């Protein structure tokens, strides 16, 4: 028709909102990550890379037990050691970039804690339905 | 009911046409030993025995093989591998130098006279203070004159010095296969009577294709397929005079071509850790090599074309074949290779005949050269070194490749001359009979079904 | 122009009645076409979307259907909200034209 | 032994019958994916090809909230708009490339609505499962 | 700014080798003049100003 023009929902320009407006528009951004005599080798080397680093990020996510989902909730339980604040200013105020900026210390630590979580988890019920 | 939601499945069954980057693949055979030749080098993986084939039905598909891909592929893929085995030997560059020559006259018949001349000229050694005479014999399509005295000169020297052959390679072909990676498929026609394009009901589909023999020759076709029900001819616009035409035989015929002569062999140094391959002496008389046919075989043969080629041009015609028009020496006469040698043939008497409607053996002579710029390229010649002993080799005669010529009205007549040149046309003879295919595997279709929370 | 012309000009019912309006073409414009409401005082709104498609957040009383020079809006039961004005509109080349308005009346 | 022969179930062959029949034959065509100088350079190509084709696929199965099966449904309600015909002749009578050249024009806007579909979804269960 | 090379020039060739060419300046025509390049001068000068400024 006439005087209609066309909108999208692109790349990371949705990175200046709050908390709340941001986690929409996920999908996109993790859809933008596998795009497609010495000049060559190069290049292959750059694919190579890229490719191995989804294959690491993929395996890390699987290892947690969240395989296939945008979205999952755990059981470890959060120190108020990190970072007290409160639930209004942090989900209100805060941007994601000051926020990663400031945990920026504490990931390490985090991850093993979601390891041996899933890990005891799974063997606790695997007994369970072994006397089933 | 009526009312339905969407649904997705996977591994669908559907494909399109794309081009994509074949790999090769050879018998193990080849690998035991035989490690010195052009072509056959190691890095092709080897193949597996009782190949499999399946069959499709229903299914109809449109074929086109001018417009084909997966021809430059394998044209290209020669070129290279001949000009990186061509790589390590020793270069030519010292022997541009005036020459004194002269006849030879030892028992020669009346048809040589003035073939062979004896030369002689002067040559540096490994110490660069010191030079020494020496001697050999040269053809007479290798040198030429410039200007009593009597001097002469290479042919090449004022365009270009190029690369004596290494001595131990063979230039023997063998069969080859042609494979495609994961994600692909190869598809085939196995009609009998598929006329090269337009539309064909039987398919099948395959891994790998059969076996290839890369030859080089102009003007007819050796070692080829057979067809199986009778002579066929193919063509891009028949009505077109400016297009070649191909003709593929039914059934095969024998030719033997022989060089009764015999040679020596001599070495020279030339610096340090190169040496240089001259012909030697001569042991008793001379005769022209030359090549020879049957005489009914022919004559059958060329009964069952003109009456399958007279479906076209009405039956109430003429047909009268002439030699080539003329022109340089690699067009106008039949070159081909046997036991590293390259031979020119004068076919002026096999296509001198006329047709109107309604144990004797055919010989014919050769000639030798011995500096080869193939591929019509410049600035890139070789040299062959010669070889111990008399030669001879058998082979078959399997295709022809025809050019009409121009006429006027409507003359009740018609020609065609040999014609050819391209090494395309060559591999075009075989791959008309192969398809690529691309896979897409997802889907989706409406259905009834309402997915569950 | 392309003359549109809405019928009834005005009507006059008793509330829950199944009722009908047709908005008809001067000449062939395919399916482009949209179907507005309003009342006075406030600003108009798009009821119904290329005459095939039902605008989220509407009623499903509401039923659109036509192509051409026909076009039918369709109310199964009346509600006291539906006593407003309509307006068909063609989202045409240009120029842009708006429907005479056709109201509905309690009796 | 001296009449009996072998018939095996091959690759591609069944796109000959109707639009249904072939479905119930498709596990076969997912177990045939990753099978597994310059005379030797394009093999790495092939291979990258290869394994980069695989994963796109894999990840756009992912992002749909289906991966995992060969048959899932899903929420978008079909329109009549892009096509017609009844469930009768297409799935009695028909062939999957006359489908594929029939519905070639709208395939983009099919595919987008599927991941806003699943994103509200997923929203909508989030706060179903923190209300307690 | 124009800048310019007014004498005129031919040119040859010499074989050395195997097709080797060699290229070498020809014989001259004319007189000679020396290449020169021009600009003007209130563009500069006020160029020059404001970046003083
Ligand atoms: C189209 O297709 C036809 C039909 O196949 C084909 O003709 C055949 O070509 C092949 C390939 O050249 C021919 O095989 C050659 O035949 C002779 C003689 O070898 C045979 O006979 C000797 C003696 O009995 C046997 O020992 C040998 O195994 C063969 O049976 C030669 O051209 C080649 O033989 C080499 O090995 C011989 C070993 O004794 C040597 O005597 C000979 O000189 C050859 O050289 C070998 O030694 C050299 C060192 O001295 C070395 O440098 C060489 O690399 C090599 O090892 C070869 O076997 C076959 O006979 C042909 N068939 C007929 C019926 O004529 C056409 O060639 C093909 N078209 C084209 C254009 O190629
Ligand atoms: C192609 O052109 C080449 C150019 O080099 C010619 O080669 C020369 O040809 C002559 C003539 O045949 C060769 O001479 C021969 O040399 C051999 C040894 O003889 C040498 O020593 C004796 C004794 O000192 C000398 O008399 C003689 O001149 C030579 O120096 C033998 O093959 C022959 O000798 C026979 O005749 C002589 C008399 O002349 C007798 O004394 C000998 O006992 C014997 O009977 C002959 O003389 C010469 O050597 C060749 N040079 C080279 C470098 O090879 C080719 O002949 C010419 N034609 C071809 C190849 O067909
Ligand atoms: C040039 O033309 C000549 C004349 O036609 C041609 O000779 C023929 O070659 C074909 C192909 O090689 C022969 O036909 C088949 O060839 C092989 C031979 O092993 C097999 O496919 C067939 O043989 C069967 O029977 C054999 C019995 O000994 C078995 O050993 C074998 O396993 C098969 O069961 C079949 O013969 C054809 O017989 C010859 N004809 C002759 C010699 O008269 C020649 O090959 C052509 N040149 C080239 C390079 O092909
Ligand atoms: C760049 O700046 C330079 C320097 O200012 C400038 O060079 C000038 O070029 C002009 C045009 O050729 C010259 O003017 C000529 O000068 C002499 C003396 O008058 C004569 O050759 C010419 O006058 C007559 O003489 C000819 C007799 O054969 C007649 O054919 C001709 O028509 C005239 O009637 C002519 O005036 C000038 O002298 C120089 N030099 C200067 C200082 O101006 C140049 O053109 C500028 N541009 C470029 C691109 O270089
Ligand atoms: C290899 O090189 C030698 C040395 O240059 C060449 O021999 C020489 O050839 C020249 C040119 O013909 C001769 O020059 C003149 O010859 C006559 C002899 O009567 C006379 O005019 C002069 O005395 C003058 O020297 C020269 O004699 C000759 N030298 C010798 C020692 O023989 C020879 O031709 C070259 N060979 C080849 C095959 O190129
Ligand atoms: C195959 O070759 C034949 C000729 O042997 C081609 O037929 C002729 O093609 C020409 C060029 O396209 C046509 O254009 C012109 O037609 C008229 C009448 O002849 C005249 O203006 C010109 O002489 C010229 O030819 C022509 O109609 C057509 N037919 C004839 C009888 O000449 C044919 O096109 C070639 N290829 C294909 C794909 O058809
Ligand atoms: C191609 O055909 C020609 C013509 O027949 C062949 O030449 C002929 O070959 C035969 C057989 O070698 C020759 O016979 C020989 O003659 C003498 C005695 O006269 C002697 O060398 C042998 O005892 C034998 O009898 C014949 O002379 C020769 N010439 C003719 C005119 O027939 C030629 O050999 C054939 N080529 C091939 C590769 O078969
Ligand atoms: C090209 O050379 C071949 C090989 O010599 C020629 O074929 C061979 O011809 C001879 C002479 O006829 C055959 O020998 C004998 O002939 C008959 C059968 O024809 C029979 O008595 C014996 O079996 C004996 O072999 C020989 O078999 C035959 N070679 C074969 C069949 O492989 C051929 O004739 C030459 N080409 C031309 C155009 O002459
Ligand atoms: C290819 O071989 C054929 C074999 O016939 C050659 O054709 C023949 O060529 C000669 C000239 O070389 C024709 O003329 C004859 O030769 C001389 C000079 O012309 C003279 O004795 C006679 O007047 C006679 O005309 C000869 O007629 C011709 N043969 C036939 C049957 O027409 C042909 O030249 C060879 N081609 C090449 C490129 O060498
Ligand atoms: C191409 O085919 C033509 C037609 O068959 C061949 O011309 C014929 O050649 C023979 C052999 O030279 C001629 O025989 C000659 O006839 C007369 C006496 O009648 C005389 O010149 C000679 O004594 C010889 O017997 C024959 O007349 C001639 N026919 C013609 C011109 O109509 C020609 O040789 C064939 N070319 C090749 C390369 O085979
Ligand atoms: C550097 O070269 C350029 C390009 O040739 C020169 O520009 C030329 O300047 C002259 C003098 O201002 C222009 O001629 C005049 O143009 C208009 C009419 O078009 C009018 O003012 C006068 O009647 C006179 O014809 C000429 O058009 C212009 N050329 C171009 C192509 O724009 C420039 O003068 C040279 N600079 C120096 C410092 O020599
Ligand atoms: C030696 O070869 C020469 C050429 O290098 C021959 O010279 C020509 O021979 C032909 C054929 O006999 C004659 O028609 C020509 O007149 C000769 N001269 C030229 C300039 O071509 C020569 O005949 C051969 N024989 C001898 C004994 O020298
Ligand atoms: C090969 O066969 C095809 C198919 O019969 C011939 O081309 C056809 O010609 C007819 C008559 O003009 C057309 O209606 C078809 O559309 C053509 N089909 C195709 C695929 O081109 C073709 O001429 C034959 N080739 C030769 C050399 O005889
Ligand atoms: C969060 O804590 C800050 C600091 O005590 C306080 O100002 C703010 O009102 C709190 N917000 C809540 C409870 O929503
Ligand atoms: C081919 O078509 C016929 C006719 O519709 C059908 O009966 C048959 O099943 C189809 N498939 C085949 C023969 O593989
Ligand atoms: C040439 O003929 C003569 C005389 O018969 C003979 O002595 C000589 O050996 C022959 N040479 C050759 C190479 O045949
Ligand atoms: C040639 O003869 C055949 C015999 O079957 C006939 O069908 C055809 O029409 C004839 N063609 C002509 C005279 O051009
Ligand atoms: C599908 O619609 C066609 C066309 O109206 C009709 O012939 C056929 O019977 C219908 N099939 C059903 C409803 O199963």
């Amino acid at each position: 028709a006439v005087g209609i023009g066309a909108v999208f929902l692109g790349f990371l320009g949705a990175a200046g909102s709050t908390m709340g407006a941001a986690s929409m528009t996920l999908t996109v951004q993790a859809r933008n990550l596998l795009s497609g005599t010495v000049w060559g080798i190069k290049q292959l080397q750059a694919r190579v890379l890229a490719v191995e680093r989804y294959l690491r990020d993929q395996q890390l996510l699987g290892i947690w037990g969240c395989s296939g989902k945008l979205i999952c909730c755990t059981n470890v339980p959060w120190n108020s050691s990190w970072s007290n604040r409160n639930l209004s200013e942090i989900w209100d105020n805060m941007t994601w970039l000051q926020w990663d900026k400031e945990i920026s210390n504490y990931t390490q630590i985090i991850y093993g804690l979601l390891e041996e979580s899933q890990n005891q988890q799974e063997k606790n019920e695997q007994d369970l339905l072994a006397l089933d | 009911a009526e009312n339905l939601w969407v649904t997705v499945y996977y591994g669908v069954p559907v494909w399109k046409d794309a081009e994509t980057t074949l790999f090769c693949a050879s018998d193990a055979k080849a690998y035991e030993t035989e490690k010195h030749n052009v072509w056959a080098t190691h890095a092709c993986v080897p193949t597996d025995p009782n190949p499999q084939e399946i069959h499709l039905e229903n299914v109809t598909e449109e074929f086109n093989m001018w417009k084909n891909n997966m021809v430059e592929q394998m044209h290209t893929d020669i070129i290279s591998l001949w000009d990186q085995s061509l790589k390590p030997c020793v270069k030519l560059t010292p022997l541009c130098v005036t020459l004194q020559c002269t006849n030879v006259t030892n028992n020669i018949t009346d048809d040589m006279r003035g073939e062979l001349k004896n030369c002689s000229f002067n040559m540096t050694t490994e110490l660069r203070d010191k030079k020494q005479k020496v001697y050999s014999l040269f053809y007479r399509l290798d040198v030429v004159q410039i200007n009593s005295n009597k001097e002469y000169r290479l042919i090449n020297c004022n365009t270009s010095a190029c690369t004596q052959a290494c001595p131990k390679v063979s230039f023997e072909p063998i069969p080859i296969h042609y494979c495609a990676p994961a994600g692909f498929a190869i598809l085939k026609c196995k009609d009998k009577k598929f006329n090269g394009t337009g539309p064909c009901p039987s398919v099948s589909t395959v891994q790998c294709t059969h076996g290839i023999k890369p030859v080089v020759s102009t003007q007819l076709l050796l070692n080829g397929s057979l067809a199986e029900e009778e002579v066929m001819i193919r063509s891009e616009n028949i009505t077109n005079n400016a297009k070649n035409i191909l003709v593929q035989f039914n059934t095969p015929v024998q030719i033997n071509c022989t060089r009764p002569n015999n040679n020596t062999r001599k070495s020279i140094r030339i610096g340090p850790g190169q040496a240089f391959y001259a012909t030697g002496d001569i042991i008793g008389d001379i005769r022209q090599a030359h090549c020879n046919v049957s005489k009914a075989t022919w004559n059958e043969t060329l009964g069952k074309v003109v009456k399958q080629l007279r479906k076209h041009f009405g039956n109430n015609t003429i047909i009268r074949f002439a030699n080539s028009s003329g022109g340089d020496l690699e067009v106008t006469t039949h070159s081909f290779n046997c036991g590293g040698e390259f031979f020119y043939c004068n076919t002026s008497g096999l296509f001198n005949s006329t047709w109107i409607s309604n144990n004797d053996s055919i010989t014919l002579p050769c000639r030798i050269k011995q500096i080869i710029n193939m591929w019509q390229r410049i600035g890139q010649c070789m040299y062959a070194p010669p070889i111990q002993g008399v030669i001879r080799c058998v082979s078959n005669i399997t295709g022809l490749i025809l050019t009409r010529d121009g006429g006027s009205t409507n003359s009740t007549t018609e020609t065609f001359r040999p014609g050819g040149g391209d090494m395309r046309d060559n591999w075009r003879s075989e791959l008309y009979k192969y398809k690529v295919v691309k896979i897409e595997p997802l889907g989706v279709a409406p259905t009834r079904c309402k997915r569950r929370v | 122009d392309i003359q549109l012309t809405q019928s009834p000009s005005s009507l006059s019912a008793s509330v829950g009645d199944r009722v009908t309006i047709t908005c008809r073409a001067s000449q062939d414009i395919n399916t482009d076409l949209s179907w507005y409401y309003q009342k006075s005082g406030e600003a108009p709104k798009l009821l119904i979307y290329r005459a095939s498609n039902l605008q989220g957040g509407a009623p499903s009383r509401f039923s659109g259907t036509g192509s051409g020079t026909e076009f039918t809006l369709t109310i199964s039961s009346l509600q006291p909200e539906d006593f407003i004005t309509y307006y068909c509109q063609q989202r045409y080349s240009f120029p842009i034209t708006f429907g005479a308005g056709t109201k509905v009346d309690i009796k």
